[PDB]
């Protein structure tokens, strides 16, 4: 049972430059459990990332959340880099504020 | 509270 | 409405890297409230929800001790399974368990359960009657026989009908302001171009609680359920949830599609257009 993780990046509130918000990276449907998750700001690792909401669905695949507080800027870019055995190299998914 | 497990 | 107390337990071996990593995460409904991670410096059961501050220091000591004992139990389970399945000790393996109970609005037991998985596949599960187990294979059958002779079903049933129900009632009481609340979803629609001369319409639902919700797209008053795309409801970092559902429609025909949002916090379902 080896399933590649789905990686979703989103903010708590619709983004507004200059206003405090929360950025989320939800990694789901993966197996085995071992995995590395990093949130980035302009290509650099964000230090105070909180890991939470760890669980698994009925098919036993794992789910986990990484989130941090942030204040969106027009040009700062954010992303979530994930490393899982189902992949040869780390996968970096960006925050798409227009989604 | 959590349950106290014993080996399989 | 109904409420639940659930524990997700994971034990993962890692040959050559030391002892297995052991984790326990507890939830009251869709809200995380306790956690244990053997990979912490000083492993201890810790609060994950504000209202758990109401439990005294003895609660934490008690649960911490229980967790350390469970960790050992699962470490032995991992080793035992290598024997049942006749597998090499050099590979990593995983044991998973969901354990919990659910009560009705009146605080009365509705159902109890506890199921195991080994490397992502059903291993053993307690039957609805809370009296017997059902094994997925011959390895689990051995476990079933051991547990039966040890009277484990009776011990587990007592926990599910007593301890589990009683603590869930207490948790709901202490954190009532958090667990019994209702946050109404705020919705909006985004629009995106497509090469094929049509557009993608995406309906967003934000800041809601509890997690259960329904998002649909309608045309001519009928649900397009089939041809739409969506993500599973997901946590947003502050105790609330969010979700989105999209549909691909013909350019110029956007106004003919409407998004419907049904939620406990929506007296009347929301209807949005682009
Ligand atoms: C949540 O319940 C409290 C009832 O007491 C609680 O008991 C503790 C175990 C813990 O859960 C704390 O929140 C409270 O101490 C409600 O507080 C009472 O509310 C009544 C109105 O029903 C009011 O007359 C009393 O003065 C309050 N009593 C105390 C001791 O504060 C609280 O209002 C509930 N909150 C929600 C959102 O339902
Ligand atoms: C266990 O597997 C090994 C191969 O790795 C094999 O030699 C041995 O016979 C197996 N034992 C049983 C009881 O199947």
């Amino acid at each position: 049972i080896q399933k590649t993780p789905q990686i979703q990046v989103y903010s708590r509130h619709p983004p507004e430059n200059g206003k405090p918000n929360i950025l989320n990276c939800y990694v789901t449907q993966f197996h085995p459990p071992h995995i590395e998750i990093q949130m980035l700001k302009n290509g650099k690792k964000i230090p105070k990332v909180e890991m939470s909401d760890m669980s698994f669905s009925k098919d036993w695949s794992f789910y986990i959340l990484a989130h941090t507080e942030f204040t969106p800027t027009e040009t700062d870019t954010y992303a979530c880099r994930v490393k899982h055995d189902s992949m040869a190299e780390p996968k970096t998914v960006y925050w798409d504020r227009d989604m | 509270e959590q349950y106290k497990f014993y080996s399989v | 409405g109904p409420h639940s107390l659930r524990y997700f337990v994971t034990a993962v071996s890692r040959p050559g890297l030391g002892e297995p990593r052991y984790m326990e995460v507890g939830y009251v409904d869709d809200t995380e409230f306790v956690r244990f991670d053997s990979d912490a410096e000083n492993p201890r059961y810790e609060p994950r929800a504000r209202w758990m501050e109401q439990e005294g220091p003895e609660y934490w000591e008690r649960e911490t001790q229980k967790a350390k004992g469970n960790e050992q139990s699962f470490r032995v389970s991992l080793r035992t399974l290598l024997g049942y399945y006749n597998q090499s000790a050099g590979g990593s393996h995983t044991i998973q368990v969901i354990s919990g109970c659910e009560v009705g609005s009146d605080g009365r037991l509705l159902r109890g359960y506890q199921q195991y998985a080994y490397d992502g596949c059903d291993y053993i599960a307690l039957n609805e009657d809370l009296k017997t187990w059902t094994a997925a294979d011959m390895a689990a059958l051995i476990t079933k026989h051991k547990w039966e002779q040890a009277g484990e079903a009776e011990r587990l049933r007592a926990y599910l009908e007593g301890t589990c129900v009683e603590w869930l009632r207490r948790y709901l009481k202490n954190g009532n302001a958090t667990l019994l609340r209702t946050d109404s979803p705020k919705a909006h629609v985004t629009h995106h171009s497509r090469p094929e001369d049509k557009v993608t319409l995406r309906c967003w639902a934000l800041g809601f609680y509890p997690a259960d919700i329904t998002l649909t797209w309608q045309l001519n008053g009928e649900e397009l359920i089939q041809d739409m795309e969506l993500v599973e409801t997901r946590p947003a970092g502050d105790g609330t949830f969010q979700k989105w559902a999209s549909v691909v429609v013909p350019l110029g025909k956007e106004q003919y599609y409407t998004c419907h949002v049904y939620h406990q916090g929506l007296p009347e379902p929301l209807t949005l257009r682009w």
